[PDB]
């Protein structure tokens, strides 16, 4: 996997189809989930870490919007 | 006026079913001695 | 026109008085439920008051409707 | 409170003018792994790891741009 | 936890990015200084 | 498969302890944050983080979720754990209740 | 102010006893009385009795049916036909009972008779709720 | 300018409101376990709760929809909660959505009516002792009344979630404009500003369950 | 085809065939009605 | 007319005062079904008082329909 | 003109504070029928009470009346 | 135009008559409430009489919103 | 003028807050026959409440009419 | 303009229709504790009916916020 | 001119939000006389839910007067 | 302006709205007073219920001051 891999042509040998990238992200959300959520006596930073991660989605979209309120000209 | 009351019962009926029903919920060390004490036994002629 | 446009202004305010008996009828079946739960062996005199509330206050009620129309088709 | 100076005092410090030479050391060492193009060796995990390091003096270098404008929030004028 | 010595490779990196920002954040505000002055007057 | 007893080691329920230690040799301890500080200043003075009215609703939003997380954490955790041990205790005790009743038999 | 008496057919648990409050379960709807409480005269369904003595402790009883009179002179009589404390119940024997009337309640088809099972359901619920 | 949080966000020309209506159902993960986490046991004890609370009401045929309800609370429940993120789009706050949630649910429930239960359902248009000089009135009101109950229903949710987030963000707006004055009022609107934050929270809880509840007893009034 | 009509079309067809059917006829009247709504507009 | 205009917006608002009585007359007639349901040996004493509440209610509605007629035809 | 037409909203809108004299009298003369079924002995009592009530409610109702023709004709 | 800018402030205020039902449907269903706390065994009965009070309040209520709507768009 | 004109519609409906007292005051002197026929040994006691909220609540009234003349005269 | 004009007092008047709203929602949560205090094993049962007032009365209202901004800014 | 006009309509107007603290705070003192008649012990405990509600309701009487002073004279 | 003047109006307008809460914060803190006086043990229950009653009475209340605002400098 990668962190290990140091080959261009790694990024070639993937399966870019839509089986396997469905896959791709499926592995990621099993390995996100065991490792923060499915864990007894757990904890709510495994939640608070998806919210993070949704509110910065969400500036991002929303910055053709507020590049309009700047505060400076530069 | 409650349903019974439409119903045609009385307060001493009411309180003799409703008395009774806190008997037999009482634990077994308790129910035979609170029965005794609480029984009737007069006898309309 | 200045006679027109006002005839808006004017049926539209009467209609306020349509909110009188919003409330009002509100009060009279809701005083229905209390004093049926109370002694619901009256149920049919306390509906027959509670129609006799009902009427007299939607009177007042259409009375403002009588004239939102009067002033904007009738003038 | 005061165990932030305890850890400053080792890595937030001016550097001293003696470890300078050791700085250019690996200044040629990286340079040299460039001629040669020897970076490919390197796994991708030191490969993020370096890039951060070079994203964090990048970043002392806006945090000394904000201090040199007197500003915070971009350029006051 | 006992610190650890940044190499000083990095130490040397930070601090003179540090300086040339200084440089660079009051050269840049002497620079846009006349103009900023000059569009605020021209806009009125 | 049973359950690992413990998550991620996350600090400041934002970055996984990971990134720290990842961090921890080359630039130490004070690394990770230092990289923070000047990540957020660089973004909120180049004008990648526009300050607007969301960022007080988010200053308010993020004071509650702090503050409802720092009082009823402990409560949701334990009552979780309640719930768990409780439907464990009626459980085993159903599985006494079999035995005891064909050691009858 | 306020003289309490809570009594049963054979108990006496107060006796123009000075306490501050007092909690009934009415027909009416519950209430708790203090002293000077405007006069009253209810008579009792199934449901707790707590009783709030001066120093600040509470006593909490059963009581099956009764009544009750608050009196101009600040004076009370709790008079409860089957006044029990609440440890000498159990909750099985209530949501047995309680199961074995609604049974009985769907099963019943004529007026009086089904009134008897509803007063003795609403029985065995005021007992499992007042137990636990 | 002020309405910027409730357009369609798009992201490098994509609609990005097709990602943020599928995420909330990603906080509730699932376990064939029979003991298992924190979150899916509070989650499920909640799922519980709610069923009960919702489907106790119901005869056997009303109880059908009881994945329906649940998953729609839920779903409303954590959409209107996730909205209060800075920056979020409460794709609840849109009146196409809300349209396309209590349309369907409201006209699925009268029409399950109309199809059985035809002369009561009849029947329900006229209250049971309702006088005859009374009678030919009280038919044209409630068929007007039940024509607009999905209109109430979607229209009770986008402006009570969008009038919600506006407001927290004009108050929001106000403490901005405050910071460069004096300090202890900018603590006072921001004092104002957390005990909206709460309100918000509590109304997010409420508007689920009071759209729910609404669809609950129009199913209830037809079966 | 697998493990799509597996995992998604048997677990809801319970309801997609039989509780949901007046949804439907719900859902065409809901698209009738933002067409007339998106034709006038 | 400005005039003529006037007088609609006038006797419009003048109307609103109707719905004072059309909240009132709910209350009276809400008050008789609880104070009969309790006592409903009274029912004449008490519907006494509620024609009283009644008239005396309604009169402050017409004298806004008073103002309203007044305004909209007396001037 | 302009004041003359101001004259007549103006004297319009101050008469729908009759409305709340409306509203208040039907809660006075509504607690009479509630307060005299349950002490029925107290009625020459509570009639002096209602008509305590009945008077400072449409004191404030008369106000508004007087705001209403103090426009209308003292200017 | 006159006419289009008074038909904004005309369909405006009749919808001020809505605020009538928005307070006699609290009662309703605040009364129902009190009443099934006093009675729950009528539970059922009670209910029967708050939907027939909640449409009859309503309905005063469309009333407005009609009138809001006949002279917004039907005018 | 247009000012002098405006006075007249702006001292006419702050006179409408006028309404709230008229309501408010229904309520205390209802609420006073209510809880004296439960308990009229309090009767002294009572009547010492209902002068108090007679008060506080025609100060909200008179604030109206304050605003009412501070415009029509003080300005 | 005078159309841009009048969509700011047509929107404003259609706002006053919430308090409507303020008041019904004051009345289901002020029943709701009068209800809860007589029974409170209802608890349960007496919420489920606050809330389904509550529901219904802010329905009303926030029909009037529905027309305040179809004016303000859907036309 | 026809802002310092419609500045005195803008003030006059918002005082109308006074007239909901007149009827708020006759329905908590007079709900104090009822409460209190039925449980005179508690005086001292009931008076203190008097004035918080009585200082939370003319709360919201004062922000009109606010709105009322801050389109005066801070405009 | 005729905008600049209208926006005095129409914020004026809105703020009447406010007038409903200042009634159903009354009516939640009265019935709170009531309902302790009833059942004072649940004193804790009580209160919880009047907090969540004062914050969705207000909650309307805020809406109005909401548009007032909107009006008067968002626009």
């Amino acid at each position: 996997e990668v962190k290990l891999g140091e080959l261009p042509s790694w990024i070639l040998m993937r399966d870019f189809s839509p089986s396997g990238i469905f896959g791709a992200f499926q592995r990621g959300y099993y390995r996100y989930y065991n490792k923060y959520i499915n864990v007894k006596k757990g904890s709510i930073s495994g939640i608070t870490m998806v919210l993070a991660c949704y509110v910065l989605f969400s500036y991002s979209f929303s910055y053709k919007h507020l590049k309009h309120e700047r505060l400076r000209k530069y | 006026v409650a349903y019974w009351r439409q119903a045609g019962l009385s307060y001493i009926r009411y309180s003799q079913i409703c008395a009774k029903a806190v008997r037999d919920a009482l634990k077994t060390e308790f129910k035979a001695n609170a029965e005794k004490t609480s029984g009737s036994n007069v006898k309309i002629v | 026109d200045i006679d027109t446009a006002a005839k808006f202004i004017g049926a539209g305010a009467a209609t306020v008085g349509v909110a009188g008996s919003g409330a009002g009828i509100g009060t009279v079946f809701g005083s229905l439920i209390i004093g049926y739960a109370r002694n619901p062996s009256l149920k049919q005199q306390l509906f027959s008051y509670a129609i006799l509330g009902f009427a007299l206050s939607e009177a007042m009620g259409l009375f403002c409707l009588m004239v939102a129309f009067l002033i904007l088709f009738a003038m | 409170l005061a165990t932030f100076w305890y850890y400053a005092k080792v890595e937030l410090v001016p550097p001293t003018p003696a470890e300078i030479p050791r700085a250019i050391q690996s200044l040629k060492k990286i340079v040299n792994s460039a001629q040669t193009g020897s970076f490919k060796q390197l796994t991708v995990k030191e490969a993020v790891l370096n890039g951060l390091v070079a994203t964090e003096v990048l970043m002392w270098f806006y945090v000394g741009e904000i201090i040199g404008k007197r500003g915070i929030i971009g350029y006051d004028v | 936890v006992p610190p650890v010595q940044v190499s000083p490779l990095i130490k040397l990196g930070r601090y003179s990015a540090l300086f040339l920002g200084v440089a660079y954040g009051a050269t840049r505000y002497n620079y846009l200084k006349p103009r900023a002055e000059e569009e605020r007057r021209i806009a009125a | 498969p049973p359950l690992p007893e413990y998550g991620g080691k996350v600090r400041y329920g934002l970055i996984p302890e990971e990134f720290f230690q990842f961090l921890y040799p080359k630039t130490g301890v004070t690394g990770p944050y230092v990289l923070g500080t000047g990540l957020i200043l660089y973004a909120l003075s180049k004008e990648i983080y526009v300050i607007s009215a969301e960022t007080f609703t988010a200053l308010s939003v993020l004071g509650v979720m702090v503050y409802g997380i720092k009082k009823y954490g402990p409560f949701v955790a334990d009552f979780a754990d309640k719930l768990n041990e409780q439907k464990l205790a009626q459980l085993e005790e159903a599985k006494q209740a079999s035995i005891q009743h064909i050691q009858n038999a | 102010q306020m003289s309490f008496t809570f009594a049963s057919p054979t108990q006496v648990f107060f006796n123009g006893a000075n306490v501050r409050q007092v909690d009934v379960p009415t027909l009416t709807g519950a209430f708790g009385i203090l002293a000077a409480h405007v006069p009253t005269l209810q008579v009792l369904r199934p449901g707790l009795v707590v009783v709030h003595a001066e120093d600040g402790t509470t006593s909490k009883y059963f009581v099956s049916s009764g009544s009750i009179a608050v009196n101009a002179d600040s004076s009370v009589q709790l008079l409860a036909e089957e006044a029990v404390t609440l440890d000498m119940l159990d909750l099985g024997a209530a949501k047995a009972n309680l199961e074995k009337a609604q049974a009985e309640l769907v099963g019943t088809a004529d007026e009086a008779t089904r009134a008897e099972i509803q007063i003795r359901i609403e029985a065995n619920e005021a007992l499992v709720k007042a137990l636990e | 300018n002020l309405f910027a949080s409730f357009i369609a966000p798009t992201i490098l020309g994509l609609p990005a409101a097709v990602l943020i209506i599928l995420f909330p159902p990603l906080l509730i993960p699932t376990s064939k376990y029979l003991i298992n986490n924190r979150l899916i046991t509070t989650q499920q004890w909640l799922i519980k709760l709610t069923s009960k609370q919702m489907m106790t009401m119901h005869n056997t045929k009303g109880r059908t929809w009881s994945l329906m309800l649940v998953s729609l609370i839920i779903f409303i429940a954590t959409t209107n909660l996730l909205g209060l993120l800075p920056h979020s789009f409460t794709p609840t706050t849109q009146l196409s959505m809300n349209l396309a949630m209590a349309i369907p649910l409201w006209a699925g429930t009268v029409i399950m009516g109309f199809r059985s239960k035809i002369k009561n359902a009849l029947a329900h248009f006229l209250p049971q002792g309702t006088p005859t000089p009374l009678i030919p009135m009280l038919v044209i009101i409630e068929t007007i009344s039940l024509l607009i109950q999905p209109m109430a229903l979607a229209v009770r949710l986008t402006a009570n979630i969008t009038a919600g987030h506006l407001l927290m963000h004009l108050i929001g707006s106000a403490t901005l404009a405050m910071s460069t004055i004096n300090l202890p009022s900018t603590l006072i609107i921001f004092t104002i500003l957390i005990l909206l934050t709460i309100l918000e929270i509590a109304v997010a809880l409420i508007q689920a369950y009071v759209f729910t509840l609404l669809v609950s007893l129009y199913l209830h009034d037809n079966t | 085809l697998q493990s799509i009509i597996k995992n998604i079309w048997i677990p809801m067809k319970p309801y997609y065939t039989k509780v949901y059917q007046e949804i439907w006829i719900g859902m065409g009247l809901m698209g009738f009605i933002v067409y007339k709504i998106r034709a006038a507009d």
